[PDB]
């Protein structure tokens, strides 16, 4: 019964390894987590993230 | 080898009917359907047929957008004429545009005054002929001394259109290939 | 297996590199690019000559302009081309410093690559050192927003003279710095200020000397009047001092539609009727303009001939063929708006100008109009001169760099004091924290410290002073005293305190030197395989 917001931040932290972001991941992980949450859960689209 | 190709290549849809009684139907009608489809494409491409007397704001569209056409790279040739009524060669070139416009309906024929075209253009350099195609200038032609000058004829203008890739060499509309009916009549009698 | 062994096309031209030796060429390749622009840093710099393939020549010292339009082969130098450019587009200053600072991080990082530390772990040390360096600079940063507009007016000169001092424009730094400051006074809103950079135009004419350059308020045109018999200088009369400048999109021509059309002309009755149609059109045309009361009319396209004379009769000059992009800028300064058509022309949409004159330039057959405004208007246009084509381009670029430096002061009033003072201040901050946080990344903090020291040592090298006495004095003095505005005096003054020398730099400009450098070098260090397909 954990929170849903912290789930996306926890799993996205693994993706930001092996890149130029891993030290700046504290600020940019909030961007993609808040970005995808604005999308509709039923209809998640890949072209709206240009 | 060429004797077999001349039966189909050197005959239009009107001339292919000569071989209806001699040659096989399946050999002839297979090519007539091909040539009939090519005739239909030229009719759809016949978007022009008279000189478009334009003005500048429009140049930025008529001359160039057209040159893109469909943009299937459906390019369109656009012959521009920077006219100058004081010059004698300009009025000659204006007559060639209207004559060629009635024949070649797929090619766009554009005319505009030279004083309105370019800021402070040299009057000595007029008349000027520009040829656009897909937005690019294919030929920036100078006054008609290359094309005979004052003695320019319709045959010389049609030959220039073949050089820039606007009209095919073996086109039946060109005066070089469009032999008179009396000429072909004498050939059949003397054959 | 056969003798052919192919996986990808064109294996002969494609060649890989790997190992420690492959990375060694990358940092040493940056030294060749850095060493070229190392002498051009500071006020004692020297320009570089550029030659294009088309034969056009230009001279400059800006690092982005040097590296731009240059034929390159290695990929790492092309990243430095995009670097300097980065700082230029956003900031417009520090293009040589970010490349030298980026090369300094790479030079200090090679020693460490030689010991057995992984390259990504080295970049992690610079990130903690860079955030601690900028955080410490923010702590000792002074703000000038509390002062009034009078004292704040002076601070723009202290920073405008800094960037103009490192160019060839510095023969009169007091004179030309007012040009860069007075242009921004006319666009600032005086509260939650925005620069509105697009209004500020910039054009320079090749002619005369640079001392004759004077700032104007208007628009510079590179074209003549419709007829040369018109008067050159046009003044207003008894009332309505604004000249009522009418701006037009459609020129003086016959009306006709865009689509193809043929007007069927009947027998002689219709032929004589159409002669009265256009003759009454021009009479309706000139009555419409005189009803509006305009004194100057400009169209983007040329008027007809008959039309050029009809305007000349009523004392109504006209300019013709004004560029479409240039037409919009005239309406903003004159506090007007462009009419779509002539039927909507009225008094409210006309312009306002103090005076205009047709300026001659020697024996050349060209004409330039110079619009001037007595009161503070919206836009402003620079008027640069010089005795060469490239020196005007250099003055335009030197003024453009100063125009972007003062642009940062408007959006961000928090400034710093560079010239070796910020570098030595940020170098000892990470050094004092290195021995507290030994760990394994202490060598990365020391490499970041020594990398920052290359900038004031470069200024000491170009100025001729001893780097030993200069570096030892700054390290010993700044460790003793807390005042952090002492740096390398390059002009040879007796005092190194920069309060009296009138030098100021922005915080956003000096910050981007460290950020774009430390973020690039992470990418440079992470390359292992290097494949270059030969052209
Ligand atoms: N008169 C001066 N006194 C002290 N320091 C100066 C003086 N002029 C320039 N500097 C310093 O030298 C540096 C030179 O920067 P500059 O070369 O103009 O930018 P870029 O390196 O992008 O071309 C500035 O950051 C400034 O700190
Ligand atoms: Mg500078």
């Amino acid at each position: 019964k954990s929170s849903g917001r912290e789930l996306l931040e926890r799993c996205a932290r693994t993706a930001m390894s092996s890149k130029l972001i891993h030290n700046n991941a504290d600020f940019f992980v909030k961007m993609c987590v808040d970005a995808v949450l604005s999308l509709d859960r039923n209809d998640l689209d890949d072209k709206l993230i240009g | 080898a060429k004797q077999h190709e001349n039966r189909l290549e050197d005959k239009d849809l009107s001339d292919l009917e000569e071989l209806e009684d001699d040659e096989d139907e399946d050999f002839l009608e297979a090519y007539k359907i091909k040539r009939l489809n090519e005739i239909r494409k030229l009719q759809e491409r016949s978007k022009f047929g008279e000189v478009f007397h334009i003005n500048k704001p429009e140049y930025n569209k008529e001359v160039t957008l057209a040159s893109q056409g469909k943009k299937d790279d459906g390019g369109v040739y656009v012959f521009v004429h920077l006219s100058l009524q004081s010059k004698l060669q300009s009025r000659i070139l204006s007559h060639l545009f209207q004559s060629a416009a009635c024949k070649f309906r797929e090619i766009k024929f554009v005319e505009i005054p030279a004083n309105r075209a370019i800021e402070n253009y040299p009057e000595s350099n007029c008349p000027t002929l520009i040829v656009y195609y897909r937005g690019e200038v294919i030929k920036n032609m100078i006054t008609l001394l290359e094309l005979g000058g004052n003695n320019s004829k319709m045959e010389d203008f049609e030959d220039f259109m073949v050089k820039v890739g606007a009209v095919a060499e073996g086109d039946n509309r060109l005066i070089m290939n469009r032999d008179d009916e009396e000429s072909r009549e004498e050939r059949k009698l003397h054959y | 297996m056969g003798r052919p062994f192919i996986i990808v096309k064109d294996q002969g031209n494609k060649k890989r590199q790997h190992g420690l030796e492959a990375k060694k060429s990358h940092i040493l390749a940056a030294r060749s690019v850095a060493s070229i622009i190392k002498t051009s840093l500071g006020p004692r710099g020297l320009d570089k000559i550029l030659i294009s393939p088309d034969g056009e020549i230009t001279i400059t010292n800006d690092g982005a302009t040097i590296l731009s339009q240059m034929e390159l082969d290695n990929e790492i130098a092309k990243l430095l081309v995009q670097l300097s450019k980065s700082q230029d587009d956003e900031i417009g200053d520090g293009t040589t410093g970010v490349v030298v600072l980026a090369s300094a991080l790479l030079d200090q990082a090679l020693e460490l690559i030689q010991k057995g530390i992984h390259p990504i772990k080295i970049a992690n040390g610079f990130d903690e050192a860079a955030k601690l360096a900028i955080s410490k600079l923010e702590e000792t940063c002074d703000d000038i927003s509390a002062s009034n507009d009078e004292l704040f007016r002076d601070f723009l000169l202290r920073a405008a003279k800094t960037s103009l001092g490192s160019k060839i424009v510095s023969k009169d730094h007091d004179r030309f710095a007012e040009m860069a400051v007075e242009a921004v006074i006319n666009v600032m809103d005086k509260d939650r200020k925005d620069v509105d950079f697009d209004l500020i135009k910039m054009q320079g004419r090749v002619g005369g000397s640079i001392s004759d350059s004077k700032l104007i308020n208007g628009v510079i045109l590179d074209k003549d009047f419709s007829h040369p018999q018109m008067p050159k200088c046009v003044l207003p009369k008894e009332g309505s001092d604004g000249v009522k400048l009418a701006i037009l999109t459609c020129p003086f021509e016959p009306p006709k539609p865009k689509t193809k059309h043929k007007l069927d002309i009947s027998s002689v009755e219709e032929y004589q009727k159409l002669q009265t149609y256009e003759q009454d059109k021009f009479k309706e045309m000139i009555d419409d303009v005189k009803k509006a009361g305009a004194d100057v009319v400009i169209c983007q396209w040329g008027f007809d001939d008959e039309a050029n004379h009809l305007l000349l009769q009523n004392d109504l000059p006209a300019v013709r063929w004004v560029g479409g992009q240039e037409l919009e800028h005239i309406a903003i300064s004159t506090n007007g708006r462009i009419v779509p058509r002539f039927q909507d022309l009225s008094k409210d949409k006309l312009g306002t100008c103090s005076r205009i004159y047709e300026q001659e330039f020697g024996t050349t057959k060209d004409r330039m109009l110079i619009i001037e405004q007595s009161k503070e208007t919206k836009t402003v246009t620079c008027f640069v001169r010089g005795s060469n084509k490239m020196i005007v381009d250099e003055a335009e670029r030197a003024l453009h760099d100063s125009l972007c430096v003062v642009r940062n002061l408007v959006k961000d009033s928090r400034v710093v004091y560079g010239g070796g003072a910020a570098e030595v201040t940020m170098s000892l901050a990470v050094s004092e924290e290195a021995d507290k946080q030994r760990g394994i990344d202490q060598y990365a903090f020391r490499g970041f410290a020594q990398a920052l020291d290359t900038i004031p040592m470069t200024l000491a090298e170009n100025s001729g002073l001893d780097p030993i006495g200069t570096l030892s004095t700054l390290k010993s003095k700044q460790l003793k005293e807390k005042i952090s505005n002492i740096g390398v005096d390059c002009l040879g003054y007796g005092s190194n305190d920069m309060k009296e020398l009138f030098v100021v730099d922005p915080f956003i400009g000096k910050k981007q030197q460290i950020l774009l450098a430390t973020q690039l070098c992470r990418m440079i260090l992470k390359i292992d395989n290097v494949i270059i397909s030969g052209k």
